């Protein structure tokens, strides 16, 4: 899949506005989302070259397995309750929800486990100047386990990987035309060490559009245009950029 | 330098059928069989098999050139009939043909005593 | 569809000049003295010697591909011994009332003279020639 | 939902007929046809010593969606790369794109350098045999080395009493001459909560030799 | 939030009178309006005991009033108005319900005007021509009727049913990527206005008056039979706390549980039963779109067990008689 | 390792393989290249004895066809002399049955 | 993607920025994604024009463009009647190969020099390339009088014509057995409007000893095929067909009529001998 897309932020201040704005230009509520990720590089005491039996040049990378935690997993106080997830973020900003997330990772609170999307990306494409960040992703979901150790910890394992790093994100998501998604987001570093939220200060902003093609030059340069006409029309209130390609390659590093 | 393993002869390629049926535009039921890692060997003996057939109205194979074991075979029928079936049966008889060129050859052997 | 020509001729002679299998024949017809006859014809296949008489005929048909057997059941055209196809490629002029054409059965040349058959010969790929005898 | 699979290792083209027929009496209706590939990942890894293991096979089945179950060491792994086969609640939060292909292909082309591809054997054109408690599907395995045998797989609602349904088809090999065969149900051991994933697992014991 | 399609939106301006004029991007300006198309709706019955083919009407009307006020200087008015407009704009997708008539068999006559009509007692119910729906010029009298009062429960039906269209609609843009847009592929979504209360009302109904008939058939033994929502229970659940994908999802698809009832309205079903070493028999009738299956099934459970269940009302006759003779008798 | 001539000439069972037919040349199947007689310059075939002369006052047999192959296998001893004749009979076969075959599971 | 080493592979991509990737050795040689205006400098495929020359080159045709046919050993292979213009022999001759680099430069190559348009020359206003050697020789051969052909020989030597209409030319001789004759089988090589007349010393209409040419709508009549024939000769079978047909039309010619000659002699067979120098 190709992952086109534009970020840029705004501190807590600008959230409640931003929002209202927002609703009435895609016309949606925005709807409120969260996910954790969690990253795996392959096992450091294994070892292996960088070539196929058709001999090419291929880099060891990491891969991600995401999916969506229920919020009884995820939330503080009910006193705050309600539906809405603005006001809710502030309720949320600095620290952490229960977490400790290591327990999901290998179930608990005699199992199988859940449903996930594992991924690996590409660094966005090389480009002299490009107007939107162009991303290539390689997925496949994972539906349920079955055999001796079906944690999906122990199947990493099996496959030569070892958990990384991980984090949680809470947000909301505006749906919108032709396939654009806008996510205002807030990202959580999960350690055992205690929780610290990443983006403290504001929301991550990302308007993106995920297409099929990537061979179809038209579609994609269509969505170029989207993407465009986004940043354009609240150019002035707040800038949609792409991201330095250096920071979005989940290679070795 | 140049060479082509020799092998290519007679093992097929990567995704590559031994038989390729193509249907011929400028005669009326009539078809063309391309043979992969194929000679003479076979082509020229189902050929001539075909020429048997009453029902065959046309039958040929060329080597279209020697640097590739492959051969194309045209077959046309009389209509009714399909050229497939002809090739069919042209296989059978040369197998049956076959089948009895052993037996007696077996049997003629063991009456040998050298 | 039908006949155009036919006469019994006498074969004056028969010439291989290097010729293995193939021999140019000389006849003239044993009922019009006008006509004559120059044939190649293959004398492997259908053997002739002088002073043979033979029933000589044309006919413009018994078009599109050729097929090989069924003939067994299929009306075989021929009440003959030895039979060609070939193309008309000359019509000669031989003063009077007389005319000669010639006929091309793959190489294989043929020249018939006489006078009649005005109503009969035309330039046609369409020519069989039958013989029995 | 029991299941075994039967593969008939010295075989040619036309033994699965023989087998059909011997069962054309024993029938009630024939659905329409599923297919299986079967693929043999060597691992690439030698800091790992002979000690422990290497090898995992992975099964996709073209049972209505296109799922592939990856087999390492008696555990075994459940993948789709059907869109529509996608937990809806992952593509919402944006977990997934929703663009799934599959895991094979992003074994061979992404983690190529920790696996390679050894074996593929495909199953094309199965066809569906329908009894009472018992479906019973068959197939002409193909290797790229060329024909490889003939496969039998063995569904049955009926936890009752599968034990006399399997041993009545090894009767009907006995009979069409079907000599040095191969056959698993598993050993007893691994447990269901999906027995889909493990019958279409076993497979394997029956492919190992 | 969803999509009729044509012609749908509103325009406002102010005259010198300090009232606002109502202008719309068509449906043309006439301060709050100029002339005003209600749905209305209509039914009649012809009875007469069977007696001379004599049909009459009654007719659930929607009149407010005929006086107007919507005050020049006054937006509230004018609110008032713009809800006015609303109703206008609900008019529009009694078109939609029009269109829907098309997929049908019961009346649409020379492309010009369209009744809606089905056929027991014969019966009318409803209308609004190929050309409209509800034009305003009448004499005014209150003097009600049976058939009235009815057919004022139609049309809040009908009118509701396409606030479901309205609804799952809505389900589908707010859920998935591509949006919702052309509306109604294989008359399955349209058809659910218009089509399924006319399916309801006469198809389960009568097709059940006639299969106890036929299970008068069986009435000759002194038995018992018995009818449930059971069917209905067994699939379609209302206002379940179960939800989809989402909380926010989980919500609208709980909205269109309840009200699903109504637009899923294929009979219940039904069974009878005996005991004395015992044995047991049991039917379903199913409408698909107006067309009635009934499919039956039937066990004697006696110390060896002996079975049989067959899924067409000539055939249902015979099964009976058939039944009768392997019952007690 | 297994193979076959094909791959490479080591893998021939066979040493020379004498094949004749029509010991006098009734066919017409070769036209002899000849300076007075061919009769008399062309050497008579061993296998003369096993066909009948054709007798010069006779037409010739356009109708004819070839039948009848005087052949020598030659072992070079990897396969015995008859295997060489067997196993070539049944690689023709094989190879014939892989046609029939194929148009199967086309 | 295929890469420098497979053959319809590439060597280089040049991009707008002007900096050549080397794919043998660019780490991103596989995730390497093209955009309109780049350049992928991609390996000689089949089809391709290219120049082709033999050294000295004291003649316009030394050098002519022909069509690429990427094929097996390490020798360039050329059509045998090509030989005569560039002077070539196989008795360890070399031939030099230029590629053009340009659309422009392709279609002057395709469009000026091609060797189909270099046929009739104007050195000597006649054909510059005939049929030679192996196909002259069987020509004589299979066009005599003597000559006939059996149905299943017939039948293929009809199916290596690339382009024949699928017609099964009615024999010259039909029974006592079906026989077609040299000059019926090699006339479907020649195509339907061809008129050529010859005649050489002691031809009559009638041909007595096979003498001269009649060739009446791509079809022999009389006369045996050889050098002043079918030769690079002023009156030519091959100076009327590029005439009359086209260079492209001519250029199928002489591929249809060595097709059909070379089979031929295949199982005809012909070979010399000292008793053939013995009086
Ligand atoms: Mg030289």
């Amino acid at each position: 899949v190709q992952q086109l897309s534009l970020f840029g932020s705004i501190g807590d201040d600008g959230y409640d506005l931003l929002i209202s704005t927002l609703t009435t230009i895609s016309g949606n509520p925005p709807l409120l989302y969260n996910s954790l990720c969690t990253v795996w590089k392959p096992n450091p005491s294994y070892d292996v070259e960088n070539v196929n039996s058709r001999n090419q040049l291929v880099e060891p990378n990491r891969i991600k397995l995401s999916k969506e935690v229920p919020f009884s997993y995820l939330i503080d106080e009910t006193m705050m309750d309600k539906p809405l997830n603005f006001r809710i973020l502030k309720s949320f900003t600095n620290d952490k929800i229960p977490l400790n997330y290591a327990m999901t990772r290998n179930i608990l609170h005699n199992e199988s486990c859940s449903p996930w999307s594992l991924q690996i990306s590409d660094i966005p494409a090389a480009g002299n100047n490009r107007s939107v960040s162009m991303q290539t992703i390689a997925e496949t979901i994972i539906l349920s386990s079955a055999g001796k150790n079906s944690s999906v910890s122990s199947l990493m394992n099996g496959l030569g990987y070892v958990f990384e790093f991980q984090y949680l994100t809470i947000g909301v998501k505006f749906f919108m035309k032709h396939g654009l998604i806008l996510e205002l987001q807030k990202i959580w570093q999960i350690e055992e060490a205690g929780n610290s939220q990443i983006t403290s200060g504001g929301f991550l902003l990302k308007a993106y559009i995920n297409v099929s093609r990537g061979t179809d030059i038209d579609r994609i340069n269509y969505t170029e245009t989207a993407l465009m006409n986004l940043k354009k029309e609240l150019q002035g209130y707040i800038e949609l950029s792409v991201p330095d390609r250096q920071s979005m390659d989940s290679r070795v590093a | 330098m140049n060479a082509p393993d020799r092998f290519e002869l007679f093992l097929l390629g990567e995704g590559e059928s031994k038989l390729k049926i193509d249907p011929d535009t400028k005669a009326p039921n009539a078809v063309v069989i391309t043979f992969e890692k194929e000679d003479h060997t076979l082509g020229n003996l189902i050929r001539a098999e075909l020429l048997n057939d009453r029902k065959v109205l046309f039958a040929a194979y060329k080597v279209e050139h020697p640097f590739f074991a492959r051969f194309k075979l045209r077959i046309q029928t009389t209509e009714g009939y399909d050229p497939k079936d002809a090739l069919k049966n042209a296989c059978n008889s040369i197998i049956n043909k076959l089948g009895a060129l052993k037996t007696n050859f077996e049997t003629e052997w063991n009456l040998q005593t050298l | 569809s039908n006949t155009l020509f036919d006469d019994i001729f006498q074969v004056s002679e028969v010439d291989p000049g290097r010729y293995n299998k193939v021999c140019r024949i000389e006849a003239a017809s044993t009922t019009q003295d006008q006509c004559k006859l120059t044939l190649d014809i293959n004398v492997e296949l259908f053997p002739v010697a002088a002073q043979d008489s033979l029933t000589v005929t044309i006919a413009s048909s018994l078009t599109r591909s050729w097929r090989p057997p069924q003939a067994g059941d299929r009306s075989l055209a021929d009440d003959y011994d030895y039979v060609m196809y070939g193309t008309a490629y000359k019509f000669e002029e031989v003063s009077k009332d007389l005319i000669a054409v010639y006929y091309s059965f793959g190489g294989l040349l043929m020249r018939l003279e006489g006078n009649y058959r005005n109503l009969n010969n035309l330039k046609q790929e369409n020519a069989y020639l039958l013989i029995r005898r | 939902g029991k299941s075994a699979v039967i593969f008939v290792e010295r075989a040619t083209p036309a033994t699965l007929t023989e087998l059909k027929d011997a069962l054309s009496n024993s029938i009630l209706s024939v659905r329409d046809p599923w297919s299986i590939d079967f693929r043999t990942y060597r691992c690439s890894i030698k800091n790992l010593p002979a000690d422990v293991s290497k090898l995992m096979y992975s099964i996709t089945f073209h049972h209505h969606g296109r799922q592939t179950v990856l087999i390492k060491d008696n555990s075994a792994m459940v993948t789709t790369a059907a869109a529509a086969d996608i937990p809806p609640a992952l593509v919402f939060n944006g977990s997934s794109t929703g663009v799934p292909e599959s895991i094979d292909t992003i074994l061979s082309s992404k983690l190529s350098n920790i696996w390679m591809q050894r074996q593929l054997i495909k199953g094309d054109a199965g066809e569906t045999l329908i009894l009472d408690g018992l479906t019973v599907r068959l197939v002409n395995l193909f290797s790229s080395t060329g024909f490889k045998g003939l496969l039998i797989e063995l569904q049955a609602d009926e936890a009752g009493e599968f034990e006399t349904k399997i041993a009545g088809i090894e009767g009907h090999l006995a009979e069409i001459r079907a000599k040095e065969y191969k056959t698993s149900s598993d050993s007893l051991g691994p447990d269901t909560s999906n027995e889909i994933c493990d019958l279409a697992y076993q497979y394997v014991r029956a492919l190992e030799l | 939030g969803s999509t009729y399609k044509h012609d749908r939106g509103i325009a406002n301006i102010r005259n010198n009178i300090e009232s606002q004029n109502l202008d719309l991007i068509p449906h043309g300006t006439d301060f709050v309006h100029s002339v005003k198309k209600f749905l209305r709706v209509r039914i009649f019955t012809k009875i007469e005991s069977e007696d001379d083919y004599i049909l009459s009407g009654e007719s659930v009307m929607d009149r407010d009033s005929e006086s107007e006020e919507a005050e020049t200087k006054d937006i509230r008015k004018q609110i008032q108005l713009l809800k006015k407009i609303i109703f206008e704009k609900e008019l529009m997708y009694q078109i939609k319900k029009e269109c829907a008539l098309l997929i049908s068999y019961g009346v649409s006559i020379e492309n010009e005007n369209k009744v809606i009509i089905e056929l027991p007692n014969e019966k009318f119910e409803i209308e609004l021509l190929s050309l409209d729906d509800d034009s305003i010029v009448n004499h005014e009298q209150d003097l009600p009727k049976i058939n009235d009062k009815r057919a004022n429960l139609m049309l809040v039906m009908l009118r509701l049913l396409l606030v479901v269209i309205f609804k799952k609609t809505l389900r589908s843009r707010i859920s998935s990527p591509h949006g919702l847009i052309n509306l109604n592929v294989d008359d399955d979504i349209l058809i659910i206005r218009p089509i399924l209360g006319k399916v309801r009302f006469a198809n389960y109904k009568l097709l059940l008056k006639k299969i106890i008939k036929d299970y008068v058939l069986d009435i000759v033994p002194g038995s018992s039979i018995t009818e449930t929502e059971v069917e209905r229970e067994q699939p379609q659940e209302n206002k379940n706390i179960d939800d989809e994908n989402i909380t926010k999802l989980n919500k609208e698809i709980r909205a269109f549980d309840k009200l699903l009832n109504i637009p899923r309205r294929e009979l219940k079903i039904n069974l009878p039963l005996t005991e004395h070493k015992s044995p047991n028999l049991s039917l379903m009738l199913e409408s698909p779109n107006y067309c009635n299956a009934l499919i039956h099934i039937k066990f004697s459970a006696g110390t060896e067990a002996n079975a049989v269940s067959f899924d067409v009302e000539d055939f249902l006759h015979f099964i009976v008689a058939e039944y009768i003779q392997q019952k007690k008798v | 390792k297994k193979g076959i001539a094909k791959e490479h000439a080591k893998w021939g069972p066979a040493a020379a393989i004498e094949f004749e037919y029509d010991p006098w040349n009734k066919l017409k199947h070769t036209d002899y290249w000849y300076e007075q007689d061919s009769a008399k310059e062309w050497p008579q075939s061993k296998n003369c004895e096993y066909e009948d002369p054709p007798n010069e006052g006779d037409p010739f047999d356009y109708k004819a066809q070839a039948d009848t192959f005087y052949m020598n296998v030659e072992s070079v001893g990897s396969i015995p002399v008859d295997q060489v004749v067997v196993r070539g009979i049944d690689t023709l076969q094989k190879k014939v049955a892989s046609i029939l075959l194929a148009l199967t599971q086309m | 993607r295929n890469g420098p080493n497979e053959h319809p592979g590439a060597k280089y991509v040049i991009r707008d920025s002007g900096d050549r990737i080397d794919l043998r050795y660019s780490k991103r040689a596989g995730d390497i994604q093209l955009q309109y205006g780049w350049k992928v400098e991609r390996h000689i495929m089949d089809n391709d024009p290219v120049l082709f020359n033999r050294q000295p080159s004291l003649h316009k045709m030394s050098m002519m463009a022909h069509r690429v046919k990427v094929i097996p050993y390490s020798t360039f292979r050329l059509n045998l009647s090509v030989t005569s213009p560039y002077n070539a022999d196989f008795d360890g001759d070399e031939m030099n190969l230029h590629v053009p680099q340009s659309e422009e430069t392709r279609a002057e190559l395709s469009q000026l020099c091609a060797v189909p348009l270099q046929i009739v020359s104007p050195q000597s206003n006649k054909p510059c390339m005939g049929i030679v050697q192996d196909t002259l020789c069987g020509i004589r051969k299979l066009t005599l009088r003597d000559t006939f052909i059996e149905l299943d020989q017939v039948l293929n030597m009809l199916y290596w014509v690339p382009d024949w209409d699928g017609v099964i030319p009615t024999p010259a001789i039909i029974k006592p057995k079906p026989l077609w004759s040299g000059k019926q089988i090699l006339s479907v090589a020649i195509p339907n409007g061809i008129h050529l007349q010859r005649f050489d010393e002691g031809t009559t209409l009638l041909s007595p000893k096979d003498n001269g040419m009649l060739i009446i709508d791509g079809q022999i009549i009389f006369g045996v095929v050889e050098k002043k024939t079918v030769g690079s000769s002023n009156g030519g079978l091959i100076h009327v067909v590029t005439r009359e047909k086209g260079p492209q039309v001519c250029a199928k010619l002489f591929g249809n009529i060595q097709k059909v000659v070379n089979f031929w002699l295949l199982h005809n067979g012909f070979s010399t001998g000292i008793g053939d120098t013995i009086a």
